[PDB]
């Protein structure tokens, strides 16, 4: 058996340290380095640095010399279980991403191969603040644009931090639903361009209720909409 | 389980059977009178292992030590008494002292053939420590008659 | 640094065929290529940890080859869950690097985009802010993009697009594009357009309005 | 006694003696702290201004409020601190000690010196030590050549980081050791053929001051100095050590095939107690940045070195969280003139296609000095008991 | 080894190994407290108030002045105590907690947890235990079949008052015995046939909260309880207790 | 548990749960163990004697 | 050690000859070699396969002969 455990996710504004920890456990932890691996969304894994969890030195990537340290704790009683913290220093808005804490295989010590791996704790950057969504219908495109498919939508618009919860109907209709996954905007704030399609048949006379929530605020929001013009 | 011969094979197992066929077990009892002690050596343990300060309970096992201390030496001490009577390298010695019966009336073969050890016991430990005293007699004397013989030649 | 090529940028296959993902060096490096699985929402996954060493505890349906140069991870009857992302590893120069990736996408017939746009909501106009939006729904496969325009002359870094997963039912995806602006500066123009591209279409589907009406 | 004729497999990584002296030093240094005064009244608010007299910003200038003997009455004093002693609490700016959140710390008795006397270890009734012979033994294999002895050489208890010094010298060459080698994770040991001779001090003139906290209870404050400050540092000849490390390259060559670029490098990372060289002189604790020493590159083919220094009163041995102890400040101006005797390497993964051969100062826990001078040591219980067959049959 | 042909008497009442039992366990006890924290700064005048999200009138909220770990600075803190915790030392009513006039309390640390392992006693050298087999035994008479065994049962050691629980349980019927029964200065020790179970419960959502009292000491203050205040009970089977003493009547 | 004397009259059997030291919860687990001392020494009659 | 060396019959001697007969499948090593080549460290190798095998036999050799003697004491 092999574990990682790391730190929940964090919200930090621009010019701060962030600091994520790593408990390790169930083989001997001074012999495996740890490397730490930052996944930025959308884009290609980027690799920080490694730690001689032994000696306690640490090897960086040249980009991060300076801004980044990392430490690690351990007792010659218990050599079963340690662990490594990683500080960033000195964060901007573009360090949004996952940290992965992370381990070699077996034997490997001299090179990349990460065999066991962290749940992986999301630090994202920005100098937003706790705000619920407005909510704007996308009120149905008209059978002047839209054809033989009335789409509609709720562009819940301009909030921080995630999460959003989104429903039709309060749940009643899922046919042809989307919540497409929100863009966090140059704003610093979260937007989701949420639709639904169903049969031109029904434009507004079936109903449609964009049920809108938004945990970290506590807020809650409802909207119906009708056809444009 | 229960009966004659059948539990021999382990310590005590015996102690019901007559004298007779006890007589074969005696190594038995013998060696589990002080190697038992490694029911103790083995298991034994102190700072850091098991324990970390409660200090008091690491200078608990003073228990344990005072019973082996007294284990190796309650049995020292028979080897001392059964060295003085000059017998020293046996389970069975015979021995020059007659037996005086009135120390018991009873004949040779229900003392072996019919009693348990246990019973037995009951009986002589009115009369031990004449008995005793009289083995350690016979050998003191049988050492010079000896000396006094390898002398005269 | 070492720069790491895959390719291709996806590949498309049927559960029960076979696939090959490469990847390539920018100098040598000898048989030290790790290969990764990404699964979304979950930590990556080892699955060859130097050239055709294969992880332990890993199917044999994975394998992974090559020289001091250029590398294959090869699959033999992808699975449901082999829809994923793919990552070759370098670490022979640190830093350690990865390629772009590789997405697995499960193949399906073509099948052109539903489209569709919005005017900003009335509410939104009178919040002073102007949000016109394009829905682009349950095409296959996933290569899609909006051109954006504004008195129908295209523009440009005034939008933004999200796309959802690939749809487990039928392999399609839908594109959900949002051009924004002031409302001064929606107002300043008078008409808007979403132009649609995709893999398979005969042209270019053109949704528009006259500024007001949808 | 030599015995004759003898071979048989040592191994100093699965020693277990290394870790009864580990944990014996532990508990004999517990002890010589048990009976000194726990200092938590200076657990207090501190008002502090820098030290005037004097580059060196780290001496700060602290006042605060301490009980007398009578309960009811109490006294406004002052002290100065290093600024590794002290941590902003809040205008002046305002302190407390670094330990006062998560421990209490002991003050250790100034009649103890800590001066590391030689100790032997010795077999118990009934077993043996034996001792390898053998001038060319690595910490592992077959010693072809081995002596018992009832105990131990004097093995003194030095403690130290980066590099360790006083300690035993292999007569034949340089050697070096390790559990592998090539596992990173694995540290090296190396031992070298001559010493090579370290001058440290402290030139502070150093004036202590007694506060008396309680009825019979005494704290020593650093009271004053006396003429101007300046740095701790130490010094080594930089001609023997360049020599030196030609010897240790021209071993490590061996193990890492010949032409290959060696090089050295300073203690990357982390805190002050793993980037630096850290020892105890006559009772002051040093911390030394030892980048003087290992920054060289080594292609197959007069003067001191200084290195700065660093000092704290508090200090928290084997990393034991709970454990504070509190070191006060001794007299006038101290030096030490010592051996280095070897030192601990860590090596780095292949850097480059060329060299897998970075080299830095190591360390981990403080265990492996024992494994320095216990090499060659190993214990043994007499089994006296033997059955073998010849011709002759006991009679009845 | 079952002690073939042997009878003898065993008494349970005059038995020394019960009385190391109790001074084993006491001073096992004492040195599990002995490593942890002496809250002697808690015994300090308490302001007072009953709780408020409730029938119940046991938990008093209080609060009081306590020192940081800096010696020149202390704060205003507060913690909930049942109304068998504090004594009122008197407007609004003022408190002590009920041991601050008669002795300090340790707090137990809790890295240590008081569930009882089982314990085995075994025979220092040239001693043996004998059991007693004989599964009608009394606790007072010649038992008429033996072992030896090198080491008991694992024992565990629960404490309790009234009734005894998770210990052992004979299997011919029902054991009632005691030192003479009709003396009513003696306990009749009473063991099943069969267990009886009990639930028992606390059903508040407790939170516990920290206090440092000192420079790395702190106490566990009640910090709060989150939902309903509820009363803390325990249930038996109506039909198998009745029918359980419906056996040792008999 | 514990009794009383007659109650009024008939019964001599009002019980009750008792109590005391908290001893007799290992008298409880311990009821039917017992420990012994051997004593490896005997010494018996038979027809055989030593010669010097 | 001298409680085991003594159930043997063997408890005031440095070396004893005793009645158990050498099964050569313990070691099929011949007289010369045993006592001329090799070390005691050596042989410790071979015979801890037998050794609890010889304790047992020299334990019942002893146990019987104790008996047998006090029989040729009572045949008096
Ligand atoms: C002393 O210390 C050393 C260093 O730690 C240690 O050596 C290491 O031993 C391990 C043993 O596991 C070597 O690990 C790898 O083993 C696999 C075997 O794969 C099969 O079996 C496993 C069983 O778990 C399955 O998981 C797997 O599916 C397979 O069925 C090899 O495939 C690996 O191959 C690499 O090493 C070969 C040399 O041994 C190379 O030829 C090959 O290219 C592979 O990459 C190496 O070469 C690269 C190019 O030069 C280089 O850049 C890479 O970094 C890599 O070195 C591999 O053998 C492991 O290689 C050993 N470590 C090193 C640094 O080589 C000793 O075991 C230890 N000894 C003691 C007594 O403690
Ligand atoms: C329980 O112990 C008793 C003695 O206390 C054992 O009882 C009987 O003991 C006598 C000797 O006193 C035995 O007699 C001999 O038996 C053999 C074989 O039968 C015979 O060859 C001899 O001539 C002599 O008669 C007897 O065997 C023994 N048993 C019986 C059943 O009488 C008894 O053996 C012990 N219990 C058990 C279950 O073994
Ligand atoms: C550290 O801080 C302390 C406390 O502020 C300083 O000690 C005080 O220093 C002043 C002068 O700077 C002393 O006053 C002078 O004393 C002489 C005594 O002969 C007298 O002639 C002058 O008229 C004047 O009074 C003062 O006595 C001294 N002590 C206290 C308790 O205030 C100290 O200077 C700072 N620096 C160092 C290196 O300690
Ligand atoms: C040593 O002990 C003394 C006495 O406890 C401390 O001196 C006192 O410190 C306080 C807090 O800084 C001073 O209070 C201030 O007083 C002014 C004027 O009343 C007020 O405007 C401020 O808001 C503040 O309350 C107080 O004046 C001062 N002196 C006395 C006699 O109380 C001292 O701080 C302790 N430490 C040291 C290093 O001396
Ligand atoms: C200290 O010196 C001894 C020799 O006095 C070194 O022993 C060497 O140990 C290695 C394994 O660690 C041996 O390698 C193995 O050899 C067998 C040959 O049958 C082969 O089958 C294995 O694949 C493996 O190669 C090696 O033969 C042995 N001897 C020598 C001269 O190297 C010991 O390793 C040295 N310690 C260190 C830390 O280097
Ligand atoms: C460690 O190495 C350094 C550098 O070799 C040694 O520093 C030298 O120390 C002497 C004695 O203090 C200095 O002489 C004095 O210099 C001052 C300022 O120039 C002058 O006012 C005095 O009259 C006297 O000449 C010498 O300048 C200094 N050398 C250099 C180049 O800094 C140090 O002594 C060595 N010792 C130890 C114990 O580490
Ligand atoms: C190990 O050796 C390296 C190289 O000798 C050391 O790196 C140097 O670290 C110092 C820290 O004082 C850096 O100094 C500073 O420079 C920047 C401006 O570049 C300034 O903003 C800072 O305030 C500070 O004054 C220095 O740049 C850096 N590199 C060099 C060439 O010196 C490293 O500190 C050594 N580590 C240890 C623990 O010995
Ligand atoms: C490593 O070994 C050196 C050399 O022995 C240690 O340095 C010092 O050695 C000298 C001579 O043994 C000590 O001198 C003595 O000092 C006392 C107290 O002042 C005095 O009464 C004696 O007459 C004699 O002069 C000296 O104290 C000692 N230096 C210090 C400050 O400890 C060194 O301690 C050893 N350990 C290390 C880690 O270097
Ligand atoms: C011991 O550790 C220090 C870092 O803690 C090592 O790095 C040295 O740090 C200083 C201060 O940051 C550097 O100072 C230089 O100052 C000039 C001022 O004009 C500036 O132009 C430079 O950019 C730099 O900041 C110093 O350069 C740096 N050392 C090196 C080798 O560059 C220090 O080296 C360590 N001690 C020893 C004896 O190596
Ligand atoms: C650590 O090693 C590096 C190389 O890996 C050393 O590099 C350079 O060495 C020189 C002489 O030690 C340093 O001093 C300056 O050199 C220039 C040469 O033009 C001279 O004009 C200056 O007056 C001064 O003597 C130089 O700063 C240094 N440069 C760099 C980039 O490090 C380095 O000195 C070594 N440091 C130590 C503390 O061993
Ligand atoms: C036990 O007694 C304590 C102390 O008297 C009570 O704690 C205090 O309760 C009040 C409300 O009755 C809290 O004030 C409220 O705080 C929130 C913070 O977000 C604020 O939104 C409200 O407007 C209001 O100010 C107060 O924070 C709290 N703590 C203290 C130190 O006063 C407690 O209610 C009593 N009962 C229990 C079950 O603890
Ligand atoms: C926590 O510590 C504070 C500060 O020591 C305590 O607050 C103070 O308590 C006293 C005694 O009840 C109050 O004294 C009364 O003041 C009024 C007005 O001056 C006067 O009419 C009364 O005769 C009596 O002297 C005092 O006002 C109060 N506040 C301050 C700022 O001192 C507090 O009692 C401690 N305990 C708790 C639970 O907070
Ligand atoms: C536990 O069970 C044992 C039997 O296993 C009971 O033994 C009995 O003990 C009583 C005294 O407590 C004996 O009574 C005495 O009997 C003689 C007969 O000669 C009489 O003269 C005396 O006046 C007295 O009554 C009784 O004989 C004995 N045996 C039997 C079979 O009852 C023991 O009493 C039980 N203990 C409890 C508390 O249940
Ligand atoms: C011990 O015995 C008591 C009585 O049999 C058990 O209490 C009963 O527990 C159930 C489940 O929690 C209660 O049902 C729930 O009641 C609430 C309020 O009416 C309702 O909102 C829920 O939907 C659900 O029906 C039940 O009311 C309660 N009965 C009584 C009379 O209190 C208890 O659970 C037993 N077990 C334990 C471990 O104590
Ligand atoms: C030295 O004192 C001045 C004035 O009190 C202060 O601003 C400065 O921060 C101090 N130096 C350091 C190293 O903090
Ligand atoms: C002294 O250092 C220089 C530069 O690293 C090197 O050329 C020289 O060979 C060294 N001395 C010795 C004896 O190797
Ligand atoms: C409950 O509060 C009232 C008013 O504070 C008080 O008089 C009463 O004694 C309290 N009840 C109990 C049982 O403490
Ligand atoms: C259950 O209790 C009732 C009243 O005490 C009693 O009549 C009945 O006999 C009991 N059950 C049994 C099985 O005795």
């Amino acid at each position: 058996q092999v574990q990682l455990i790391q730190s929940g996710p964090q919200f930090k504004t621009p010019g701060a340290s962030v600091t994520v920890s790593c408990k390790a456990s169930g083989y001997i932890f001074t012999d495996y380095l740890i490397h730490w691996v930052r996944l930025v969304p959308g884009k290609g894994l980027e690799w920080l640095g490694r730690i001689n969890t032994n000696a306690g030195l640490m090897y960086l990537s040249h980009k991060f010399e300076g801004r980044l340290i990392l430490r690690r704790v351990v007792d010659w009683r218990t050599p079963s279980l340690g662990t490594v913290n990683m500080e960033l220093r000195n964060v901007r808005s573009d360090d949004s991403a996952i940290y992965f804490c992370g381990r070699v295989v077996d034997g490997f010590n001299a090179a990349g191969p990460l065999e066991f791996w962290g749940q992986g704790s999301p630090v994202i950057v920005s100098s937003a603040s706790t705000k619920g969504p407005s909510v704007f219908p996308l009120a149905p495109s008209s059978k002047s644009t839209s054809g033989g498919t009335a789409a509609l939508g709720c562009l819940v618009k301009d909030y921080f931090p995630e999460p959003v919860t989104v429903s039709w109907n309060s749940g009643a209709l899922t046919s042809g639903v989307h919540t497409f996954p929100a863009v966090l905007q140059s704003s610093g704030l979260y937007s989701l361009s949420s639709v639904v399609t169903v049969p031109s048949s029904s434009l507004g006379t079936q109903t449609y209720i964009c049920n809108v929530n938004h945990k970290p605020s506590n807020t809650k929001v409802d909207k119906k909409v009708e056809p444009k013009s | 389980a229960v009966g004659i011969g059948a539990v021999f094979l382990g310590f005590l197992g015996a102690a019901g059977s007559t004298m007779g066929a006890a007589s074969m077990t005696l190594t038995v009892q013998a060696r589990n009178l002080l190697s038992g002690i490694v029911q103790q050596q083995s298991n034994l343990l102190r700072a850091i292992e098991a324990q970390q300060h409660l200090l008091k309970l690491t200078v608990w096992g003073i228990k344990q030590l005072q019973a082996r201390v007294l284990a190796v030496e309650r049995y020292l001490r028979d080897q001392q008494l059964l060295g003085i009577w000059g017998c020293s390298g046996k389970l069975i010695c015979c021995t020059n002292v007659p037996w005086n019966s009135s120390w018991s009336n009873r004949n040779l073969s229900e003392i072996w053939d019919n009693m348990t050890w246990l019973q037995w016991d009951k009986e002589i430990s009115n009369y031990t420590q004449i008995i005793y005293g009289l083995l350690e007699e016979s050998q003191n004397q049988q050492e010079k008659n000896e000396q006094d013989l390898l002398a005269l030649d | 640094q070492v720069v790491m090529t895959q390719s291709p940028a996806t590949l498309s296959l049927s559960p029960g065929e076979t696939a090959a993902v490469s990847c390539r060096a920018s100098q040598y490096v000898d048989r030290s290529i790790s290969w990764y699985q990404l699964k979304t929402g979950r930590a990556p996954r080892l699955l060859v940890y130097a050239a055709s060493s294969r992880s332990i505890g890993v199917p044999d349906r994975f394998s992974g080859s090559g020289s001091g140069r250029d590398f294959t991870l090869t699959i033999r009857g992808v699975q449901s869950d082999d829809f994923a992302l793919y990552y070759c590893q370098q670490d022979y120069y640190w830093p350690v690097t990865f390629g772009q990736g590789t997405r697995l996408d499960m193949k399906r017939t073509v099948a052109a985009p539903s489209v569709f746009i919005f005017p900003p909501s009335d509410e939104q106009l009178k919040s002073g802010t102007a949000s016109v939006v394009c829905l682009l729904n349950n095409f296959y496969p996933r290569e899609a993009k909006v051109q954006w325009k504004v008195d129908n002359a295209l523009q440009s870094g005034n939008s933004q697009e999200s796309v959802t997963e690939q749809d487990s039912k039928d392999s399609t995806y839908s594109l959900s594009s949002t051009l924004t602006l002031s409302k001064a500066d929606y107002e300043k123009h008078k008409v808007y357009a979403c132009e649609v591209t995709h893999q398979g279409l005969s042209s270019p589907v053109t949704k528009s309005f006259n500024r007001g009406e949808c | 006694i030599h015995l004759e004729n003898v071979t048989e497999e040592f191994n100093m990584w699965k020693n277990n003696m290394v870790e009864q002296m580990h944990t014996d030093i532990i508990s004999l240094w517990d002890q010589s702290l048990k009976p000194c005064v726990k200092l938590t009244p200076l657990c207090v608010t501190l008002q502090c201004t820098n030290v005037t007299n004097n580059m060196r910003g780290e001496l700060k200038n602290c006042s605060f409020n301490m009980t007398t003997e009578l309960r009811d009455k109490k006294q406004k004093v002052y002290s100065l601190f290093y600024r590794l002693d002290v941590v902003q609490i809040n205008s002046n700016k305002e302190y407390r000690l670094i330990n006062c959140n998560t421990s209490a710390c002991t003050q250790a008795c100034p009649k103890v010196s800590f001066e590391p006397i030689p100790i032997h270890y010795c077999a118990p009734a009934g077993f043996a030590i034996l001792k390898c012979k053998d001038k060319k033994f690595n910490g592992t294999g077959p010693c072809p050549s081995v002596s018992t002895v009832q105990c131990t050489h004097g093995i003194k208890p030095v403690v130290s980081t980066q590099l360790l010094l006083n300690g035993s010298l292999a007569e034949e060459e340089v050697m070096i050791r390790s559990e592998n080698i090539t596992n990173n994770a694995k540290n090296i040991l190396v031992q070298f053929n001559t010493p090579v001779q370290i001058n440290c001090t402290r030139p502070n003139n150093n004036t202590r001051k007694s506060i008396r906290i309680g009825p019979g209870q005494a704290f020593y404050a650093t009271g004053d100095i006396i003429g101007d400050i300046r740095q701790a540092h130490c010094n080594v000849s930089k001609a023997t050590w360049n020599e030196t490390l030609g010897k240790v390259v021209k071993q490590l060559r061996k193990h890492f095939g010949n032409n290959t670029i060696i090089r050295f490098a300073n203690s990357s990372g982390g805190d002050l107690e793993v980037t630096t060289h850290s020892f105890n002189c006559g009772g002051e604790f040093f911390y030394c940045n030892t980048s003087g020493l290992f920054n060289s590159t080594w292609i197959s083919n007069n003067d001191s070195i200084t290195l700065p220094c660093r000092i704290k009163q508090i200090i928290n041995m084997w990393q034991r969280i709970g454990q504070c102890m509190y070191a006060p400040p001794i007299q006038g101006v101290i030096r030490c003139v010592s051996n280095i005797t070897g030192l601990i390497l860590t090596r780095d993964g292949g850097s480059t296609n060329s060299t897998t051969e970075t080299f830095r100062p190591g360390g981990g826990d403080m265990r492996d000095n024992w494994r320095s001078e216990l090499y060659k040591y190993k214990v043994v219980k007499i089994e006296p008991l033997g059955v073998a067959p010849t011709r002759c049959k006991r009679r009845v």
